[PDB]
């Protein structure tokens, strides 16, 4: 009669509901923590391990889901670290009320090819109207812009001050790894800045270190442990004694030829640390293994040797201090060249105090001034916030340098889509008019949470925001009102050009162009089967 | 991790607080509307549900089947109560009062998650719902020409509509009529217990019938009943309330004798006794012998040879029916008969319907009293039709005392939206978003005309609301054609006051809903 | 999600929602279709003629081989609701008319299968059950063309055999399909009230007892009781019987209450002994002075009156059951009387031959009525090989005296062996041309269900379905449509009316009728609450 799976069936409405209430159930967590008035959350896992974080990506990451649709939403967070960086709490609660939205108009029998073909008329109008209501490029405001625009990203965070202490350090952090490419790219890798974290003094102290900061120690409690006017040889090859291969063997058949062949081991072994020394070079990084009967060498001539360091730290060293990742012996049937001219230059490497542990710094590095941050906080909680908190404000600044376009924050933008998106769906809409009415309704929730999260007036600080942003768009008179966002200190609409609350473009492009996509793939589940697992056979 | 106190806080109880609270109350009376929201109109379907014992009761009924569902939420029981309220004032309001209070807390649902504290919208559902109830009463339609063939007219496409999404497809002209002249043969009380609607396996729909006397179902006799034939043309019959035995005692009579002569006029008084009262009961004309007290086999064969017919064991429910129908009175001593207590009808016989028999009464002019036999072939389907009867008395009930009535289908619930939205239009702050969103809920009722039977909803709402805000204020859903129609031109009609109670039921339902915000319960559940 | 909110809130509606079933979605038409068609197709190997009959296991262990649908679906341990409305549909055939409680199950799963078809082509199940209404009144209206009876209850008792041996011709009584039928008739028309067409079925005693043959099931014309003569010297054999039924059992007269007689001297002692001496002198004399020589006493006989009954000539029984003197009344034309002081000639029974028949080696002695005077009551004594062919000649013979009562409610007949069940089907196919606006649909599916009652009989006589319902259906339509069915062996022609297979009207009435109602009952339903375990 029925179908003879051994799973579960589940057909109609059932699973339309379920998975609304899905989506909801990850946007009713992260909508605690968006703007400047959220708030943090306490991520505890079953061996005891305490994560305090607001950022939506951490969050949902180590959130375990069981539910389809759950995953959907959970790693949907997890493409707004890499496409755009700080955007990952916004596209989630997004990507829940178009399901919300939709639910109620699947309910009214209509079918969800025409919503969903009615959210494409939406998303597309709505990168249409976003990229021509801008303000300005990067021309007139300068450096006013990356300012307000790393303030705008770190006041859902720890390091939301009322000063401009975080705020001059990461676009003092940018444009000093200014990287530029072919066919004029000018580049700006913000991986290449080592964020470093210790329980030390207040935020205040954090240092912007012109430079690099190695972390690991020198070793050996013999060496120079600051040398003014270094010369970095960075390679990669394990300094200790000479290990035969597996093909070769030593098979002897004379006494008196042992003790030569032992001695060999350790005789090759220093011919090549007499090389790399004799040339000037103060300072030697090492990915591998330098033992103990070579780190008399470095005590002796009064060189530092660190050792056992990250191969993505001997990369940015190299690159920003112009020295060469040499590997083993080169340059055409030599015996022991070493290439002396390619050594890399620093103007200090000195090893300072970090609160009971060590610290190795490069000041300037004499080629590309490259720039690392070293975090200071009260516990090891607040360092992993901070972390994560430079880490998205990074992300800001860099696609604003990429892309010269700024939009206004706090809710600007969806109010604006709210009601242009109305007037779009009673031009050329005849059946998917709903679905783009729908669409304006479920980009409110934006500032519906900030007034939540606010405590202030809900249903009439919006309205008080979209009667801005209506005659913005109805009376031609040059009235302005494009940039009308929230002031949720005082609770009133305020212009956010003034002000200073600026969103990158792409912040918004793909948290609308990500969510809406998500949101078709969750209306397509009207039938679901669900197997039973198969574990013990 | 937090609370760890060395006393805690009552026992063990958990308790949400603020807005999932609230959301958490709205989402629980979706579900249980979803109960009652596919047994709305006549294109609706019914429900079973079976409980623990195996007994099943088939049913569509808003008072039928939240009473089986056995819900425990708190929230949810809200929406019962005014389901069991709309029977007991109205009877046929109950689906519909269910339904459209889950949907004044939907409307509501992205109000309550974003602000808005329920204050304001408590006083929002108050002043729409005083708006509401006084345009249905400036708008229901009445009669200045009562007592005639034309207010019958209106009792009779009252009941139809009543009679509809029940278990009647084409027996809509047959019952109803019969439902008209059911509660007009009753006095000025308009009782429910003077009407025995009994239920007999075996026939169809068009074998049942109005009987104008009464009939009980013939129960439990003695040796005497083959014989005792039942063709009378004008019996007399005797409502008693004594028994006929020869076992009457008064359980504490101690007869003692001293000798054999005296003996044996004690067990000569015991007949005589007995066959006193049997000497009462003839030489009157009563040939129909009615008594709830049962009657042993001497009463029994001694009327059996006088040719007069007897009747034990009746329940009181069908003698009070019976003293009503005849017009005579229960007689509790049999001294003080006369032709002033005995009854009179014309056709008195034992049926053989369905099997059972039956003592039908028939004739009788003054009858104030009346009795609706059922024919089905199940017990479940009486027991429906049973539901679907009582839902028809209770409307033509309220509709003889008050005959103003309006349009039925979602003609009422359309055009209270156009005057709640003009008001809405009218009046500034937050009570445009609640008063225009109290009118969007109440265009449920024309949307489960049509979702249950397609009829493409979205489309045909947009042509209810052209209509009603062009022309006349009774244009609703047709349930034959596929198209908007004038439900009053249509005689789609109902009485005034069951919408009334059900905006009244269906707000202040709505109105506790919002007001809660703590949950507290206890663990103790032995 | 179910039993969680989306803030972390157990979500409970209702008590042990976790052990519930719920199901709405479209397999929950499905599943009343697929329960209902394995109960139609169970009870279509047992419709007609060549039906074989089923073996139903009690859970006692008792064994009772059974053919008719009433007592099937009856007897079975179905935990299923919408099987249970299968058994209430036979059992209300039973009630009403009780003759085609095979075939309303059938048609009843015939309609829910044709609907369907329909069901996945869009059609609303109301809209097919508004339609299967409108295409039931048709093959009641033309059911009502021909039918003529010409019973008369004194010499034409052929339409009143012959439409009892349609009925009896389906179960095992086929060996005394003669005599066995006109059993049945004549024990309807002496017990039924022809001036209110009113039959009473309280006055046909069916008794059975095992021994003998089924030919040797005799019509008395009577009453048959469990003959306990007290004393064994008594006469097995009375010739003319002035029974004295009586309601007082032979001792002192017992008050009802409570008395604890006081005796005082030796002189209260001694008036004890001729008080009671006397008053068994005194119980004897009285029914001799009323010219008695029979008596029937409910309660049990002392011992000293049970040879006072041997000197003055006086058989009688002993403890005789509730109902059943009140058979003797009537079929003696005597009268109850409740004490020994109220005994008259008029109010003693005229029988004839009464006497006890002992049966092979039991001890069980049956009273055997033989000649009477004008009775009312009437005792038919079923003997068998076992008890399993007399307890199923218990239920079929009751089938019989249901047919001659629907004859005296209505003397209309029509023509079985799926004669009215073709000639159904072309009226429905005829008017669903007149208008096919809405329900043609409907209609159509309610004439290929009616075709399958027909194609049944022809499946369990050995024929092909297709090929016979094809002749026998295109013949009514080329003239004009005759009395044409099916037989088992065909009896040469396929013509009802000379293969004389008559059934009631009211019969096929409540058929159709009762079908379709049930019908409508289990197609407007869209969900099933049942629970999940017992415990
Ligand atoms: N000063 C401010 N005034 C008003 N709104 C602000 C201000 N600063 C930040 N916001 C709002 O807070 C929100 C924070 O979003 P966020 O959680 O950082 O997104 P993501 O998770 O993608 O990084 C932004 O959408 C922005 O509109
Ligand atoms: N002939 C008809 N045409 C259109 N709609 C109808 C017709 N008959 C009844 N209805 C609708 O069916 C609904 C039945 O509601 P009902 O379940 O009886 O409410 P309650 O449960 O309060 O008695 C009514 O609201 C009415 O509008
Ligand atoms: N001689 C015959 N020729 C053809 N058909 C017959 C003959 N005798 C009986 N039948 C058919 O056999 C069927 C038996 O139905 P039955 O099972 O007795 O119904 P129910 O269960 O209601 O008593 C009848 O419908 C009748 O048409
Ligand atoms: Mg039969």
């Amino acid at each position: 009669g029925p179908l003879s799976v051994f799973g579960d069936r589940s057909t109609g409405e059932t699973i339309r509901s379920q998975n609304v209430m899905a989506a909801a159930s990850i946007a009713n967590i992260v909508k605690s923590s968006l703007g400047p008035v959220g708030l943090d959350k306490m991520l505890v896992d079953d061996i005891g391990d305490v994560t305090i974080t607001n950022d939506g990506a951490t969050i949902l990451k180590l959130l375990e889901v069981e539910h389809p649709a759950a995953k959907v939403l959970c790693e949907l967070a997890d493409l707004q670290d890499k496409e755009v960086g700080d955007g990952t709490t916004s596209v989630v609660i997004i990507a829940a009320e178009l399901l919300k939205n939709a639910d109620e108009l699947v309910k009214q029998k209509i079918h969800p090819t025409s919503v969903i073909s009615g959210y494409r008329l939406a998303c597309k109008e709505a990168v249409r109207y976003i990229n021509e209501n801008l303000i300005v490029n990067t021309d007139e405001l300068g450096r006013d812009c990356l300012i307000n625009a790393a303030k705008t990203s770190m006041s859902s965070k720890i390091i939301g001050i009322n000063g401009d202490f975080f705020a001059n350090m990461v676009v003092d952090a940018v444009l000093a790894i200014k990287y530029t490419d072919i066919r004029g790219q000018p580049r700006y890798p913000v991986n290449s800045v080592n964020i470093l974290k210790a329980h030390g003094r207040s935020q205040m102290e954090s240092m912007l270190i012109s430079g690099y900061a190695l972390n690991c120690v020198v070793g050996s409690q013999g060496m120079p442990k600051r040398i003014v006017n270094a010369k970095i040889a960075c390679l990669d090859f394990s300094l200790q004694k000479t290990k035969m291969k597996l093909g070769v063997q030593v098979v002897i058949t004379d006494p008196e030829k042992l003790d030569q062949i032992r001695q060999r081991e350790s005789d090759i072994t220093k011919e090549r640390i007499q090389k790399i020394l004799a040339t000037g070079a103060n300072v030697i990084l090492t990915t591998g293994g330098i033992d103990d009967m070579c780190l008399k060498y470095f005590v002796e001539a009064g060189a530092m040797a660190v050792r056992r360091v990250l191969k993505r730290d001997l990369k940015r060293i190299a690159k920003a201090s112009g020295a060469t990742i040499l590997s083993t012996l080169a340059n055409l049937e030599g015996e022991e060249t070493f290439e002396a001219a390619m050594l890399g230059q620093a103007e200090e490497v000195v090893q300072e105090r970090i609160c009971d542990d060590e610290l190795i710094l490069i000041k300037n590095t004499k080629a590309r001034t490259s720039a690392s941050i070293i975090l200071r906080g009260a516990n090891d909680f607040m360092c992993d916030e901070m972390e994560r908190s430079l880490h998205d404000a990074l992300c800001v600044v860099k696609r604003v340098l990429e892309s010269k376009s700024v939009v206004p924050g706090g809710g600007a933008v969806e109010a604006a889509l709210s009601i242009y998106l109305e007037n779009y769906a009673t031009s050329m809409g005849s059946r998917e008019q709903l679905a783009i009415a729908e669409f304006a309704r479920s980009l409110l929730v934006i500032p519906n949470t900030l007034a939540v999260n606010a405590a202030q007036d809900s249903t009439d600080l919006v309205a008080k925001l979209r009667a801005f942003h209506n005659e913005a768009q109805v009376n031609p008179e040059r009235k302005n009102l494009k940039w009308i966002g929230l002031d949720l200190s005082n609770g009133k609409p305020r212009d956010n050009k003034q002000a200073g609350v600026f969103e990158p473009t792409i912040v918004k492009v793909k948290s609308l162009k990500f969510a809406t996509e998500a949101a078709i793939t969750i209306l397509r589940i009207d039938d679901l089967i669900k197997l039973h697992p198969e574990s013990k056979d | 991790m937090m609370p760890t106190p060395v006393i805690l806080l009552k026992e063990g109880t958990d308790s949400s607080q603020g807005i999932p609270q609230l959301v958490s109350n709205i989402s629980a009376c979706q579900v249980i509307a979803e109960a009652v929201r596919t047994t709305l109109g006549p294109r609706g379907m019914d429900k079973l549900i079976v409980d623990g014992r195996g007994k099943a009761t088939i049913s569509n009924d808003g008072a039928t089947i939240l009473k089986l569902l056995d819900v425990v939420h708190p929230a949810a029981k809200t929406l019962v109560d005014i389901a069991k309220s709309q029977d007991a004032e109205v009877g046929d309001g109950t689906t519909s009062v269910t339904l459209l209070a889950a949907e004044f807390l939907k409307q509501v649902k992205p109000y309550v998650e974003e602000g808005l504290h329920p204050q304001i919208i408590i006083r929002a559902f108050r002043t729409a719902t005083q708006l509401a109830v006084n345009k249905i009463k400036e708008i229901a339609v009445t009669v200045k020409k009562a007592d005639k063939v034309e207010q019958r007219k209106l009792l009779e496409k009252c009941a139809m509509t009543a009679l509809s999404s029940k278990l009647i497809s084409q027996q809509k002209a047959f019952f109803a009529k019969m439902v008209v002249d059911a509660v007009m043969m009753l006095d000025d009380l308009l009782q429910l217990k003077m009407i025995g609607i009994k239920k007999v396996q075996g026939g169809a729909l068009e074998d049942s019938q109005l009987v104008a006397g009464v009939a009980f179902k013939k129960t439990f006799s003695y040796a005497g009943f083959e014989m005792q034939p039942k063709k009378y043309h004008n019996p007399k019959i005797a409502l008693l309330n004594v028994e006929l035995e020869l076992k009457a005692e008064k359980d504490n009579a101690e007869i003692r004798v001293h000798t054999v002569e005296d003996y044996q006029a004690i067990v000569d008084a015991e007949w005589n006794i007995l066959y006193d009262k049997l000497e009462k009961i003839h030489h009157s004309g009563a040939k129909v012998v009615s008594s709830k007290l049962p009657i042993g086999d001497v009463a029994t064969q001694y009327f059996a040879d006088r040719d007069m017919f007897c009747a034990g064991r009746v329940p009181e429910e069908d003698l009070k029916r019976t003293m009503m129908a005849c017009g005579g009175s229960i007689q509790t001593s049999v001294n003080a008969l006369s032709a002033d207590v005995l009854g009179r009808c014309q056709v008195f016989e034992e049926t053989q319907i369905g099997g059972e028999r039956y003592n039908f009464f028939t004739g009788c002019p003054k009858a104030k009293t009346c009795t609706f036999i059922l024919r089905g072939g199940a017990e479940q389907f009486m027991e429906e039709t049973e539901r679907s009867l009582h839902d028809a008395i209770m409307i033509v009930r309220r509709a003889i005392k008050n005959d103003s009535v309006v349009a039925g289908g979602g003609a009422i619930e359309m055009e209270l939206s156009k005057y709640l939205r003009d008001y809405s239009r009218t009046i500034p702050g937050k009570q445009q978003l609640l008063i225009g969103a109290y009118a969007k809920a109440l265009e449920i009722i024309p949307r489960q005309l049509c979702d249950n039977a397609g009829f493409d909803a979205t489309n045909i709402l947009n042509k209810l609301r052209a209509r009603h805000a062009q022309g006349g204020t009774w244009y609703g859903v047709d349930i034959n054609n596929e198209d908007i129609a004038d439900n009053f031109e249509a005689f789609v009609w109902e009485p005034a006051m069951v919408r009334i109670n059900a905006l009244t039921a269906a707000s202040e339902a709505a109105c506790l809903i919002v007001s809660v915000d703590e949950t507290i319960k206890n663990p103790r559940s032995t | 999600t179910l039993a969680f909110d989306e803030y972390g809130r157990p979500f409970l509606i209702i008590k042990d929602q976790d052990r519930k079933s719920r199901l709405m979605g479209l397999e929950a038409l499905k599943s009343h279709i697929m329960a209902a068609k394995a109960v139609a197709n169970t009870m279509r190997t047992s419709l007609g003629p060549n039906g074989l009959d089923k073996m139903m296991v009690d859970k006692d262990g008792d064994v009772t081989v059974t053919n008719d649908g009433a007592t099937i679906l009856s007897m079975m341990d179905v935990d299923h609701q919408i099987a249970k409305l299968m058994v209430e549909l036979s059992k209300s055939q039973d009630d009403e008319i009780g003759d085609g409680t095979t075939g309303v199950v059938v048609l009843a799963g015939a309609l829910l299968e044709e609907a369907e078809q329909l069901l996945d082509r869009g059609i609303h199940p109301i809209r097919i059950a508004d339609g299967y209404e409108q295409a039931a009144r048709v093959a009641i209206e033309h059911l009502d063309k021909i039918s003529d009876s010409v019973l008369v209850d004194i010499k034409d008792t052929e339409p009143l055999i012959q439409t009892a041996k349609t009925t009896l011709g389906s179960k095992v009584v086929n060996s005394c399909h003669r005599q066995m039928a006109e059993i049945a008739v004549n024990a309807v028309l002496t017990v039924a009230d022809m001036e209110r067409r009113d039959v009473d079925f309280e006055l046909i005693k069916v008794e059975g007892k095992v021994g003998g043959r089924l030919e040797d099931t005799k019509l008395i014309k009577g009453v048959i009781v469990d003959k306990d003569f007290s004393h064994p010297q008594m006469p097995k054999k009375v010739e003319d019987a002035k029974i004295a039924i009586l309601t007082c059992p032979f001792e002192p007269p017992k008050p009802k209450t409570k008395h604890k007689l006081d005796v005082t001297s030796v002189e209260d002692y001694k008036a004890l002994q001729k008080y009671e001496k006397e008053k068994f002198e005194e119980m004897i004399q009285q029914i001799k002075e009323t010219g008695a020589n029979l008596a029937i006493c409910q309660w049990g006989f002392d011992d000293e009156a049970n040879h006072l009954l041997l000197q003055n000539n006086l058989p009688a029984v002993r403890w005789v059951g509730g109902p059943e003197i009140e058979l003797i009344a009537i079929a003696t034309g005597g009268r109850i009387v409740p004490r020994f002081s109220e005994l008259t000639a008029e109010k003693l029974g005229f029988a004839g031959l009464v006497q006890e028949i002992s049966f092979g080696t039991t001890k069980d002695k049956m009273l055997v009525i033989e000649q009477c005077k004008n009775s009312r009551a009437v005792t038919i004594f079923i003997r068998g090989g076992n008890k399993m062919i007399i307890e199923e000649a218990k239920r079929s013979l009751h089938d019989a005296l249901c047919v001659i009562r629907n004859l005296i409610r209505d003397n209309r007949v029509v023509y079985g062996g799926g004669a009215a069940e073709i000639s159904c089907a072309l009226a429905v196919s005829q008017e669903a041309d007149k208008c096919p606006t809405l329900e043609q649909y409907a209609m159509r599916a309610f004439a290929d269900a009616l075709e399958v009652i027909p194609m049944a009989l022809s499946e369990n006589s050995g024929m092909n379905p297709i090929q016979t319902m094809t002749e026998v259906r295109a013949r009514q339509v080329k003239e004009m449509n005759p009395a044409l069915g099916i037989d088992c062996l065909h009896k040469g022609t396929n013509d009802m009316k000379q293969q004389h297979v008559i059934e009631t009207l009211i019969g096929k009435k409540q058929q159709i009728s009762l079908a379709t109602q049930m019908v409508r009952m289990i197609l407007k339903i869209d969900d099933i609450r049942k629970p999940g375990e017992s415990e």
